[PDB]
């Protein structure tokens, strides 16, 4: 089955536009990720793994995020924050696995991974699997708007990821395994 | 549609945009102080630029939203940080010749050297030179000459450029709705808003007059007590009643007393400590000493250093195949990138200085998780206070004792504690109030009390009044001697140190207290004592959030400067001081002068 496309890819998508990566059809052997892929977060918050081989999954989708080191935590049922609210945003009845792991070795750059880009403004919040890809200008103050400039903002900020960072800045390669139990 | 909702827009995008920007500068920054190259310089010099442009322009964007309509306390302080006119109130030639005058000032200060009569190839610089003279001369004429050259040479060309300085900065500070520049560096302590904890400009003045009143009596004491020991080292030039020559402290300016120790020692038969024989002894290096203050800053119960300190960050000189700049510093290059930059050697003063750089390091990893533009300390006296806290705490025998690098069977007596306290005295009791004078005299320069005319007649004047010294030659207006010190000639305020030095001691007692010492408070150790910690945190993690009374407040429990601690801190040299000069006169009077 292929996982190996899905986990060992040089490039990954934008939290904004996060891929929901589609997996079907094939035999779940992701045990060898275990020992190939030290996932160093692995929190499950639906039915136990041992229960998997009562129920498996053909339409079951997946997601792939690039984020920052202090915003897994933000990744969790319940919890608010910049990422929650406007990016990514889980239901309170979530059934899945978030599993994350440090990239500083292949998502990292001396001079900038200027590549990866995250929302931080918008007029209302997300709902449970939304995406959102508009990139109309922001609208802040009384008067009418056509370009930036005065209170008007663009929607979109890049991440700026260097192999010096701290801990909590490294970034960090996020399988947010959404994987929906319900619909498959 | 209200003004709150769009300042915290703008403050938010504000604050990712400065972060990225600042990191850019401050890698270029410490890549350039690794190496020496050309290079090294250019991206420097670009990443400064491309950063003051940004803040540039983001500073007038800023004063679209009044500063009334807004209630909140905390976004008010950030926005008063950005609304404010820098430079640009006046015209642009005015600009232009204000940055000329401050780079002619600096390039002056920097690059003076005077030379010896008679001999035109025999020229010396302030450090190396005229340091060395100063520090370790045991003559007269040639401190008193050097004293007097380095201020002609240097003061003269900086006075005429002064006067158009103090003018030009009396201008920007009236338009910028303030009194005048002395006000402008005051209002760093100004707090307004929160009931219960306010702070006006005018308050400082009073306070800082009333705190001083109470240190009179040791100062008076410890100066009888060093005229009476300096008489037997120049028999027949000091008076028996009158000021200490200013030529003859130790120091180029007397900013410390610390170089006549080996003049006033007690007892020069005891040895002092020094643990130097016994790091050679067992083969220390750089990394057992960053290691040793480490566990001393565990022992409180802080968190230890990040991963990356150990590799980003230089301990010990490369050589000569690179060219480093040796001068201790804490970077904190921001999103969690904390370095040291200091060439270590086997000493104990290196053994001191490790744990004031990784004091402040502690410090700035306290208040990580704060905004942007309130990542600092409270005021401009926190930051070294905790960074010196914890070199006092580090150095009393019993840690020493402890962790076994003294003998265990040193019996520490009643005679060495005279002694190391007396070393502390002369380096920290006398420094207050030279800097308390210095200031002063700015304010009033500042405020306009004092004509211009009128300048020299009030600074030495001042200086038999407080400080208790006298010039050995005479003065007129032409000589600019403040100028010559580096704080001055470069744009830099001086009330830091007095209010760090009354911090440091007062919190010092403070932990003591909760430590549950019991004994006099110049042998505590806070190690072994989480409580003692915990409070220190209190602070460390508030930042600029909150206002100085409040944070001083959280630790102390006062919400006002003190006195007391720094005096119960030298009781018994305050006794045995008084004891040794009973047959002695205490005071000065303002009439004899060496000159007339
Ligand atoms: C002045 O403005 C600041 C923000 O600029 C206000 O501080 C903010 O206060 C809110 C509460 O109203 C905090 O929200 C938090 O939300 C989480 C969501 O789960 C909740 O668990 C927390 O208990 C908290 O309510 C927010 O974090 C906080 N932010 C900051 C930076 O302090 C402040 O309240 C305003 N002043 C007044 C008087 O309202
Ligand atoms: C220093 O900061 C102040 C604000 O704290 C800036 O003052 C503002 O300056 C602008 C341009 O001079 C003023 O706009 C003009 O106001 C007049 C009178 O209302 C009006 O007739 C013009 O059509 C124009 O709108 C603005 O009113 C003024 N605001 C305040 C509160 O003083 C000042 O420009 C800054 N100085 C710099 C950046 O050099
Ligand atoms: C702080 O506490 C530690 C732990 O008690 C002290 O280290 C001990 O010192 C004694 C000296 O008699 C040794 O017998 C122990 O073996 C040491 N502990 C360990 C775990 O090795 C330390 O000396 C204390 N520091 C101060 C300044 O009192
Ligand atoms: C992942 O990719 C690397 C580099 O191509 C390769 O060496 C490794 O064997 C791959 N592992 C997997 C998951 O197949
Ligand atoms: C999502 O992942 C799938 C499977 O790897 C790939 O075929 C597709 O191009 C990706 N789409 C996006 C938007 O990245
Ligand atoms: C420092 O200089 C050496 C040689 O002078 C060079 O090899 C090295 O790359 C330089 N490093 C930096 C950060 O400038
Ligand atoms: C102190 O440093 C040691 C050495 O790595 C570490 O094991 C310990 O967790 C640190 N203490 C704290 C409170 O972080
Ligand atoms: C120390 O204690 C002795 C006790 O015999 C006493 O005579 C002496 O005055 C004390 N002080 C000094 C400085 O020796
Ligand atoms: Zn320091």
């Amino acid at each position: 089955c292929p996982f190996h496309e899905v986990f060992n890819a040089t490039r990954f998508a934008s939290v904004y536009a996060w891929n929901r990566t589609r997996i079907s059809n094939c035999v779940a052997d992701y045990s060898v990720l275990y020992n190939f892929a030290p996932f160093f977060a692995f929190k499950c918050y639906g039915v136990s793994p041992t229960k998997l081989n009562d129920l498996c999954f053909t339409n079951v989708y997946a997601d792939s995020f690039v984020i920052k080191g202090n915003e897994v935590s933000q990744i969790a049922p319940g919890q608010t924050g910049n990422i929650a609210d406007y990016n990514y945003k889980l239901p309170d009845d979530f059934t899945g696995c978030v599993i994350a792991w440090n990239s500083n070795k292949l998502d990292s750059k001396h001079s900038g991974n200027y590549d990866y880009w995250y929302r931080l403004f918008r007029k209302s919040k997300l709902k449970p699997f939304e995406r959102d890809i508009s990139t109309e200008i922001y609208q802040a103050g009384n008067k009418p708007c056509k370009g930036k400039g005065p209170n008007c903002y663009f929607p979109l900020q890049s991440y700026g990821f260097r192999p010096t960072y701290g801990v909590g800045h490294q970034p960090y390669r996020v399988v947010v395994l959404s994987f929906e139990l319900l619909h498959a | 549609s209200t003004i709150e909702e769009q300042a915290k827009t703008f403050l938010d995008k504000f604050n990712h945009e400065a972060e990225d920007l600042f990191y850019q500068s401050s890698l270029a920054s410490w890549n350039y102080n690794t190496n020496i190259t050309e290079e090294n310089v250019q991206n420097m010099n670009n990443a400064g630029d491309k950063w003051s442009a940004f803040l540039k322009e983001q500073s007038t964007l800023a004063q679209m939203y009044p500063l009334q309509e807004i209630q909140n306390l905390t976004v008010k302080l950030q926005l008063q940080a950005l609304q404010q006119n820098g430079s640009s109130v006046l015209s642009e030639d005015k600009s232009k010749r204000l940055n000329t005058i401050l780079n002619t000032m600096s390039t002056i200060y920097s690059t003076g050297k005077v030379c010896n009569p008679d001999n035109p190839q025999e020229c010396l610089l302030l450090e190396p030179g005229l340091n060395e003279i100063m520090a370790n001369s045991l003559d007269y004429n040639e401190r008193l000459w050097a004293w007097e050259s380095w201020r002609s040479e240097v003061g003269k060309q900086l006075r005429p450029l002064y006067e158009e300085y103090v003018v030009l900065k009396n201008e920007m500070a009236r338009a910028n709705h303030y009194e005048d520049y002395g006000d402008y560096w005051r209002g760093d302590y100004e707090v307004n808003g929160v009931d219960g904890y306010d702070y006006s400009r005018g308050q400082l003045i009073e306070d800082v007059e009333h705190t001083f009143e109470e240190i009179k009596p040791l100062y008076e004491h410890l100066h009888a007590y060093v005229r009476a020991k300096l008489m037997n080292a120049y028999p027949s030039y000091i008076s028996p009643i009158g000021c200490l020559p200013a030529h003859l402290l130790g120091d180029m300016w007397g900013r410390f007393w610390t170089n006549l120790y080996s003049l006033t020692v007690p007892f020069g038969q005891k040895p002092n400590i020094d643990v130097t024989d016994a790091m050679v002894d067992q083969a220390w290096d750089a990394q057992r000493i960053f290691k040793e203050a480490e566990k001393f800053f565990v022992s409180v119960g802080l968190p230890n250093m990040t991963q990356g300190f150990w590799e980003n960050s230089m301990l010990t000189d490369p050589g000569n195949v690179q060219k480093a700049v040796c001068h201790p510093t804490a970077w904190d290059l921001g999103k969690g990138d904390f370095r040291i930059l200091m060439c270590t050697k086997v000493t104990m003063d290196d053994f001191l200085t490790a744990h004031h750089e990784m004091g402040h390091i502690q410090y700035d990893m306290a208040y990580a998780a704060q905004p942007f533009l309130l990542r600092n300390g409270a005021n401009e006296g926190f930051h070294e206070a905790v960074g010196e806290i914890m070199s006092l705490s580090a150095a009393t025998p019993k840690h020493l004792k402890s962790i076994g690098l003294l003998s265990p069977d040193f019996q520490e007596d009643n005679e060495t504690e005279i002694n190391f306290l007396l070393k502390q005295a002369l380096t920290i009791v006398g420094t207050l109030p030279f800097t308390y004078m210095l200031e002063k005299w700015r304010w009033m320069v500042f405020k306009g009390e004092i004509p211009k005319d009128q300048w020299m007649k009030k600074w030495w004047e001042m200086k038999r009044e407080i400080v208790g010294v006298v010039e050995p030659v005479p003065h007129d207006e032409t000589y600019c001697d403040p100028a010559s010190l580096f704080h001055v000639s470069n744009d830099y305020s001086f009330i830091r140190y007095y209010t760090r030095t009354l911090y440091q001691f007062q919190f010092q007692e403070a932990l003591c207290q909760a430590a549950k010492h019991e004994g006099p408070l110049h042998k505590c150790d806070i190690s072994n004592s989480t409580e003692a910690g915990q409070k220190l945190f209190n602070m460390l993690r508030l930042g600029k959030s909150e206002p100085w009374t409040l944070a001083l407040e959280n630790v102390v429990g006062a919400k006002n400067m003190n006195v007391r601690p720094l005096l119960n801190y030298f009781e018994p040299l305050f006794t045995w001081l008084k004891d040794q000069n009973k047959n002695s006169f205490v005071g000065w009077s303002t009439d004899w002068s060496p000159y007339a």
